[PDB]
Order: C-alpha cells, then structure tokens, then sequence
C-alpha cells in the first residue's frame, strides 16, 4: 500500500481541430494511487465551469482514471489546458491542449 | 455478437482516519458505465433505460439493500480490524467483482481485492484466496470473513447464481445501444521526430464503436510493421480515439497511407495519403 501514483494526463480534441467549429476537448487523467484527485479544464488560464467527468474507474493494475471534458470552439490564439493536483503533485500539473 | 461481454461491479472504499471513510461504487459493461452508487441515499443511480435488464424492481431494490449494508458493514469491521492488523491511516480498499460470457457460451465470475493498490485476495472456488502480495495479512482476513455468518454463501449466490443471469438480460435489454455501430473519422498530423532527419507521422482515428478497430500505416500494400498503437482512450457518450504513428526518415515519408479497417464501415475502408512539403 506504501507506494503512490503519478497521474499520466492526455490532453486531445474529439474532432481534429478547425477554427469556428464546435468540437470537445477531452482530458484522461490515469495510472494514479490514491483515487483522490482534482481536475480542472481551462481556457485561457481560466477554469472553464462547464466540465463532465467519468465516475470513478480503475485499471486492472488498480491505477484509478477519469475523464473530464467540455465543448469548446478552438481559435486560432485561445489557450486550452488541463490542469491537475493529486498528493504525488507538488503544484498542479498544466498539460496544454496541442492540436499539432 | 458485439460490444461488451462482462458486467462487473467496483468499490473504492478511502479510510482517512479511526472514524471517516467514504465508499464509491460503480456498475459497468466492460469499459462503459451503466450504475451509479449513490452515496447520498445509498441507492442506486441507472444510467440506461435498460441498466435493469430482465430483473425485477423487487429484485434490484433487494441487491441495493444488500451493498448498501455490505457497505456500511465493511467500513465498520474494516476499522475495528485496523487496530489487529497494524493499518496505518490513510489507506484505500479495491474491490471488483462481476461475470464475463465467453467463446462457446460459458460464464465465469470473478471477485478481487486489493490494499492500497495491490492485489490482496480473491474469490476461487466460493473459498476466499489471500494473495501474496497481501502478505499474512490477507490470510488473518480471510480466516476471519469466513467466519462471519452469511457472508460467503451470500457471496456465491450472487457471485455464481445473480451475476449470469443478470449479465446476460442487460446485454439483451441493451443490445441496440451495445452492438450498435458507430463509424469513425481518420485524420493525419505530423511533428518533429527525435534524432537526424527523422518524423513521426501521426494517423488519429475518433469516434468508433464497438472497440475492436484496425489501423496500419501502410506502403500500397505493404503493412508498415513498425507501427505503434497508442492506449486507446475514451470520448465522451461511449466512443473511442486512437493514435498510430510511424517514426520514419525524411524523404522516405513520401508514398505513406494510414488505413482503417472497423466493423462499422462495411468493408469501406479508410484511407489517408500522407503528401509532403506541406500538402497535408
Ligand atoms: C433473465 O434472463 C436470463 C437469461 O434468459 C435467457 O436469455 C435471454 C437473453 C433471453 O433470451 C431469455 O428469453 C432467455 O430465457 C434468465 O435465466 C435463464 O432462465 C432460463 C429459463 O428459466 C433457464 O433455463 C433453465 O435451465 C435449466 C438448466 O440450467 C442448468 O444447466 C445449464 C446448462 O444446461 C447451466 O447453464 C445452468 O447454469 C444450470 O446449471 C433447465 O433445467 C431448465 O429446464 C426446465 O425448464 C424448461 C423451460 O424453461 C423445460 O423445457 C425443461 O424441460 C425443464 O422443465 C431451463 O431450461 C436458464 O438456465 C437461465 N440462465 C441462467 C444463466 O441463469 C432469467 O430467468 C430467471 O432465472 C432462471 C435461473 C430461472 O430461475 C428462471 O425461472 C428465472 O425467471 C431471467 N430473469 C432473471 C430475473 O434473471
Ligand atoms: C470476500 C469479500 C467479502 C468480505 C467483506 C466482509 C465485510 C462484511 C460487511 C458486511 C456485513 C453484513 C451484515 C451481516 C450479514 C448480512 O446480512 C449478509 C447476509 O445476511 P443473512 O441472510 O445472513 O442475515 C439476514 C440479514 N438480512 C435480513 C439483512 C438479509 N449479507 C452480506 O454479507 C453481503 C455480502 C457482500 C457481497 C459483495 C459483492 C459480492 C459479488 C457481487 C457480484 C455482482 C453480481 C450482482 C448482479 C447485480
Ligand atoms: C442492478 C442492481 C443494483 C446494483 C447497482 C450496482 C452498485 C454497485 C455498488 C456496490 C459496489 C460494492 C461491490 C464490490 C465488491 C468487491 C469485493 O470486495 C472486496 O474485494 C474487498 C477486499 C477487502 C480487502 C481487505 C483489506
Ligand atoms: C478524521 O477526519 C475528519 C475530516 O475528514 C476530521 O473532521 C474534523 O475534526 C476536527 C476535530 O474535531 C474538527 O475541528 C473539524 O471541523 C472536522 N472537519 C470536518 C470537515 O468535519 C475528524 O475529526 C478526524 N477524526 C479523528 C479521530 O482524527
Ligand atoms: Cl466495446
Ligand atoms: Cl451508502
Ligand atoms: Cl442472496
Ligand atoms: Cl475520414
Ligand atoms: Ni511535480
């Protein structure tokens, strides 16, 4: 029981990214022990208010996940983030949204 | 048939100290969710029409009202056995427990424990198991519940008697929203690669149900073996997002396609052509 986990934090579009169109931006956040965990999506910085998430899920390896995500539009200059804090974290861990 | 074969149940049971802990619970079809455990009312929360089955009110209201109690009864002997077995606080609780249909008809029940993540006993046979990992202590537990009256036979019935009927009148009360097909989109992206001249192409595959899919970089006809699948990750509302990607040398990137194949295309195949200098 001694050991503790690290979140692994995904940050990907349902859709491929185009400017102007109504997409979902997704965060999976896994592999992390204990369950106790706090997600934030943002844009701009900003804790965006409007976030869904899975109930609480684990692997086979008993690594608990969640997945948290909203709608959103992508610009061409808007910030999008998934921002993470779990007793492994010292600050919370910002994983940027990155279209490529 | 397709989509889920398994339902299983979990628990998270969080002990922070000698007089809180908090239990989450959950019910599922494989990877998708179709209970809640409602620790508000100690009830619990169905997702889908159909999340019932073919069971009864009076019977699903009687399996809330026996987690419910397990629930309630678990913290309980859990804390007043913490002080037995020297426990330090915090600690967490696994437990998934459930039944899976397999090739030929059989179905197969499964009952798991763990301690601050892993493995601690399991259920074979209706005889409660310590693994090793759980060390003496798992074996003091087990000696113990079997102890206790009612539990194991209670056990049994649902682990071997409730779990494969019930499994298989949800997959049947469900089998619109569980082997429908949902096709997927395919689209390719590209980024530095690491070491001289070298490129990771990058072929996305979104929104594809059931799970099963099949994805390869490709040269005309010749599977590209060096493919990498990456963990297939979920989108909301039951579909699934795949990355395939290739590391390949620049100026060999030319003559690359990433081809999909999913039980929802009807043999139309997707295909996309990876074109150079900035063509997409
Ligand atoms: C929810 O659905 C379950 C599955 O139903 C079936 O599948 C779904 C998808 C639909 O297609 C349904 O229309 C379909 O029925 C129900 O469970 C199943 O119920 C049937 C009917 O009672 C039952 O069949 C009986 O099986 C026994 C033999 O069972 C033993 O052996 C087999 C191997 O052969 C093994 O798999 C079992 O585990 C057992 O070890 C058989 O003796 C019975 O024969 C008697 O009755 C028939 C008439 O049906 C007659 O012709 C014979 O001559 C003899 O009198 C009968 O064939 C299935 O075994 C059972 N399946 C499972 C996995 O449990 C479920 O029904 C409820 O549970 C049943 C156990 C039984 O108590 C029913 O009366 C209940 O309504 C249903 N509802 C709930 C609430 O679970
Ligand atoms: C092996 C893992 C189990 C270890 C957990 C041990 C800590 C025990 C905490 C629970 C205390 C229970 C209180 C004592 C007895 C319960 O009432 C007893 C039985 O009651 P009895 O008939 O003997 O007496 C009449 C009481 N009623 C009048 C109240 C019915 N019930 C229980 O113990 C509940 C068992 C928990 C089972 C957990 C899940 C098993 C697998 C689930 C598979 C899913 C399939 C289901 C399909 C939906
Ligand atoms: C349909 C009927 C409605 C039911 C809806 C489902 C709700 C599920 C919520 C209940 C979840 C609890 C069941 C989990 C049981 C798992 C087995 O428990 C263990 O393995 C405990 C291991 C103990 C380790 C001891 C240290
Ligand atoms: C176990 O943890 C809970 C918090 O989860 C403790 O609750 C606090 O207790 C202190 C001391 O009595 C109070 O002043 C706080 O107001 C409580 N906070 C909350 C949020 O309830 C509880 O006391 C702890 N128990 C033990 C025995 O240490
Ligand atoms: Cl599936
Ligand atoms: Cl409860
Ligand atoms: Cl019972
Ligand atoms: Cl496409
Ligand atoms: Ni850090």
């Amino acid at each position: 029981p001694k050991i503790q986990r690290t979140p692994k934090i995904q940050v990907y579009s349902r859709h491929p990214a185009e400017n102007g169109k109504s997409n979902f931006l997704n965060c999976y956040v896994s592999g992390f022990h204990p369950s106790d965990i706090e997600v934030d999506l943002l844009k701009n910085g900003e804790r965006i208010e409007k976030v869904e998430h899975s109930d609480l899920s684990f692997s086979k390896d008993w690594s608990f996940y969640l997945l948290y995500y909203t709608e959103f539009t992508p610009t061409e200059k808007d910030e999008y983030a998934c921002r993470v804090n779990h007793v492994t974290l010292s600050q919370p861990k910002i994983v940027k949204w990155d279209r490529d | 048939f397709q989509g889920p074969t398994s339902f299983h149940v979990i628990q998270t049971s969080s002990f922070t100290n000698s007089t809180w802990a908090q239990t989450q619970g959950s019910g599922w079809l494989d990877d998708l969710q179709i209970h809640g455990w409602d620790s508000d009312s100690g009830t619990a929360i169905f997702l889908k029409p159909w999340s019932k089955g073919n069971f009864s009110d009076k019977e699903v209201a009687e399996l809330e009202e026996i987690f419910r109690v397990y629930i309630f009864g678990f913290a309980r002997e859990v804390q007043d056995f913490a002080g037995d077995f020297q426990m330090k606080y915090p600690f967490e609780i696994q437990g998934i427990a459930g039944c899976e249909l397999h090739s030929g008809g059989a179905i197969v029940s499964f009952l798991r424990g763990a301690l601050g993540g892993l493995d601690f006993l399991s259920v074979k046979n209706a005889s409660c198991v310590p693994s090793p990992e759980g060390g003496s202590r798992a074996q003091k537990f087990c000696a113990l519940i079997i102890q206790y009256q009612g539990i194991m036979e209670t056990v049994r019935i649902l682990l071997y008697e409730t779990c494969p009927r019930y499994l298989l009148g949800v997959l049947n009360a469900g089998k619109a929203d569980l082997q429908r097909q949902v096709k997927p989109e395919a689209w390719l992206s590209s980024g530095p690669s690491p070491g001289p001249g070298r490129l990771q192409l990058v072929c996305h595959v979104s929104g594809f149900y059931p799970k099963p899919v099949w994805v390869m970089w490709m040269r005309g006809e010749q599977e590209q073996q060096g493919t990498q699948l990456g963990d297939i990750l979920p989108n909301a509302n039951w579909t699934w997002y795949l990355r395939a990607t290739l590391d390949v040398a620049d100026g060999e990137a030319a003559g690359l396609s990433c081809r999909v194949k999913h039980s929802s295309l009807e043999g139309q195949d997707i295909i996309l052509y990876w074109r150079g200098s900035g063509l997409n």
